[PDB]
């Protein structure tokens, strides 16, 4: 028996088998309807199909499209029988309990898996680094979370959500490149702008100094080759787009930066655990992959935090898949095998068992 | 060692396993094994009652007796391991996570009982006795009490009398001098756990409450022979509930005004049950602090001289809270063992 690990994101579904070091199937989490197409198939036929996201801001809202995503992952993407594998799933922090119950109900009634488990994505990201206590910056594609975790428990009284993630940064980069004369209004243009964001954009240690250097010299400019042979030059946008994470006002959002929200979450926590939260600051998600974001986060929090406090930011190079990696570490443990919500336990207890076993 | 035995033995390895945890887990194991016995429900009910009264030594002894009786069906090595573990557990007043979870669910059960067939006359007369006790500088906006919520509001409003009407009771009390709550004002902390559960303790996704601020209260370690140190099985949410002495004063004036009431003992027990439910569910005090206030020598003398026998909110049907606390304890201990294994695995992997 091999345990399926499936991290469901707003932009990417990352699925694979426990024990693997990387998701066997990482694909966009979109559903196309004119029969339905899921993932890359729907992404290719953007003109013919209408695309919908079953997950928005990390919380599942469209359950039919989510069920289609899960079926595509099990059969069309992993090519394994769901009924033979204990399926480990993931949930967003502060997920409504009705969503967890619906998740287990669909897992056991529609897929008939022999076992399953639901874990918070930030908790898995913290597990993947060998930690049980610490604060996780889970910044993905639809939402950013600051989640303090005390011995595997995500404290609901300090978790905070910021609707500012990789997708908003892609839109902001499109806006800036339009300001510089580059036309990016189409879906393919959005995809190539996302590619530019992934390959060239970075977090500046000091935004004002970086802007001054970009204005004065031209060393920070980088060249990018568009699919249709066109070559563009990107200058200050290599650090203006990521800066929206720390200064959301760039996109008209009145909320605080990721550093300020991290400090707010740590302040909402008991004063006895704040030192451990500062010393274990885990960055996770695709939007935390910008070069220099770890140093910038450390500097900003050191500015906000008390001087005597020691702040360490943990940003593993594989942090883009750290949720799935933590899930694969989880589902392949010997002590975890009794934690699976078995089909028998679900039958004798009902969906609400997910509250009493997965917490 | 089957799956059930392996799960039990893994859970017992929990370094923070305490008496409450030990009793809950072992009773769940024995209910899975010997639950088909005809005489087992008596044992389960007796252990549940011993657990509610925090008679942990008696419940542990009964569990060990049953294990040694069914040692052939359970297994001599397994039963020996359970016996060895029973003498190795303790309790810390600051963190009794399973006991706090159980006490919160128990207070919820008390409230559920009270809402069923609620009698408003009892608490109308309680409010009238409150008006005849409260000082001139304390107001009371409850002209009359008609539903459960108003009665609970009055019960919680009894805090005004504190530091005034019950100074005599506190002075004559022998255990209140052992109250060891540290008075230093530590402020407030955010929490999403209900009742007396600690902010950082795990909770079920359906058991969390809206985020709210609660006072951060600690133990005065310098006190010699404090209540909490003396009574370690009691979850320290506060020390001995002082406002319950104000409740005792109001109940004195209630009994003196209803000496001819045939059901005075029933009404007093109902009032004490509501007080215990509200003080646990709102995190002001645990079950044992209120009950030890009612179990003091001269407070018990006060209640006896009016011929009132206090049940101390004790009910005989604690099935749901006990089973939910067993599930909670299993989850906590299993997840602690899994955290140990996962930390070891990741440390060895990298
Ligand atoms: N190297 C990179 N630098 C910056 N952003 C990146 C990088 N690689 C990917 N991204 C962006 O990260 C996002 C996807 O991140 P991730 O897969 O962690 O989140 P998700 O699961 O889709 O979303 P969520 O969990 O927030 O609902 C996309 O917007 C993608 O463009
Ligand atoms: N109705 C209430 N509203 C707010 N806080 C309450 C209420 N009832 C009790 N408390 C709080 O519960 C905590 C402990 O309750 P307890 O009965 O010991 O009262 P206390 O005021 O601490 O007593 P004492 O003054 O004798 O130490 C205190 O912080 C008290 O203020
Ligand atoms: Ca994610
Ligand atoms: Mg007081």
């Amino acid at each position: 028996t091999t345990a399926l690990v499936c991290d469901n994101g707003s932009g990417l579904v990352k699925a694979g088998f426990a024990g693997d070091d990387a998701p066997r199937a990482v694909f966009p989490s979109i559903v196309g309807r004119p029969d339905s197409y899921v993932g890359d198939e729907a992404q290719s036929k953007r003109g013919i199909l209408t695309l919908k996201y079953p997950i928005e801001h990390g919380i599942i809202t469209n359950w039919d499209d989510m069920e289609k995503i899960w079926h595509h992952t099990f059969y069309n993407e992993l090519r394994v029988a769901p009924e033979e594998h204990p399926t480990l799933l993931t949930e967003a922090p502060l997920n409504p309990k009705a969503n967890r119950e619906k998740m287990t109900q669909i897992m056991f009634e529609t897929f008939n898996v022999p076992a399953m488990y639901v874990a918070i994505q930030a908790v898995l990201s913290l597990y993947a680094s060998g930690r049980t206590t610490g604060i996780v910056l889970d910044s993905g594609d639809g939402v950013t979370h600051n989640v303090p975790i005390y011995e595997g428990y995500a404290l609901p009284h300090a978790i905070m959500r910021l609707d500012l993630a990789g997708r908003d940064l892609t839109d902001y980069l499109m806006k800036i490149l339009t300001e510089r004369g580059y036309s990016f209004v189409t879906t393919a243009e959005r995809e190539i702008v996302r590619d530019i964001k992934e390959k060239l954009c970075y977090v500046a240690l000091d935004f004002e100094n970086e802007m001054a250097t970009a204005a004065s010299s031209s060393s920070l400019e980088k060249s990018y080759e568009l699919p249709d042979g066109q070559v563009i030059t990107i200058g200050n946008e290599r650090f203006r787009c990521p800066e929206t994470l720390f200064q959301p006002s760039f996109i008209g959002m009145e909320s605080a930066g990721i550093h300020e929200t991290t400090y707010n979450s740590i302040m909402k926590c008991d004063i006895d655990i704040r030192k451990d939260l500062y010393a274990n600051n885990v960055m996770s998600g695709g939007t935390t992959m910008y070069p220099g974001i770890a140093d910038r986060m450390q500097k900003e929090i050191t500015a906000l935090a008390p001087s005597t406090m020691k702040i360490k930011i943990i940003a593993p190079p594989e942090r883009k898949y750290s949720v799935w990696i933590g899930g694969s570490i989880l589902a392949s443990l010997s002590t975890f095998q009794q934690m699976w919500i078995t089909k028998q336990e679900y039958d004798e207890a009902g969906p609400s068992i997910v509250h009493r076993k997965c917490f | 060692y089957t799956k059930i035995e392996s799960s039990l033995l893994l859970a017992l390895d929990y370094p923070k396993l305490d008496e409450s945890d030990f009793i809950l887990l072992l009773t769940k194991f024995l209910e899975k094994k010997l639950g088909n016995n005809d005489n087992y429900p008596t044992f389960s009910k007796q252990i549940q009652k011993y657990y509610l009264e925090q008679e942990y030594k008696k419940a542990i002894e009964n569990i060990l007796r049953l294990c040694q009786e069914n040692e052939t069906l359970l297994g001599t090595n397994l039963v020996q391991r359970l016996i060895t573990k029973s003498s190795q557990v303790t309790s810390n007043p600051k963190d009794n996570e399973s006991r706090r979870f159980y006490e919160v669910l128990y207070a919820e059960h008390l409230e559920s009982i009270l809402r069923k067939d609620f009698d408003c006359s009892i608490f109308d007369e309680l409010n009238e006795a409150y008006n005849e006790v409260r000082p001139e500088y304390t107001v009371n906006d409850l002209t009359k009490i008609n539903t459960f919520e108003e009665a609970r509001k009055l019960i919680l409003a009894f805090v005004m009398l504190n530091d005034n009407v019950e100074l005599g009771l506190k002075a004559q009390s022998a255990i209140y001098q052992k109250k060891d709550r540290s008075r230093e004002e530590l402020g407030q902390v955010l929490t999403a756990n209900p009742g007396i559960m600690k902010p950082n303790s795990p909770n079920f996704a359906d058991n969390t409450v809206p985020i709210k601020k609660i006072d951060k209260i600690a133990i005065d370690e310098k006190k010699a022979g404090g209540y909490s140190k003396t009574n370690p099985q009691v979850p320290f949410v506060a020390s001995l509930s002082g406002t319950t002495y104000s409740l005792v004063v109001v109940l004195q004036k209630y009994m003196d005004k209803h000496k001819t009431d045939p059901n005075l003992e029933k009404k007093i027990n109902n009032i004490v049950m509501l007080w215990t439910s509200a003080y646990i569910k709102d995190g002001y005090a645990s079950y044992k602090e209120v009950i030890d206030i009612f179990k003091d020598a001269h407070i018990q003398s006060i209640f006896a001289r009016a011929n009132i026998k206090l049940d101390y909110a004790i009910i005989d049907d604690t099935d749901h809270e006990f089973h939910r606390a067993q599930e909670y304890t299993q989850g906590i201990a299993t997840k602690a063992m899994m955290h140990q294994e996962l930390v070891q695995k990741v440390q060895e992997k990298s």
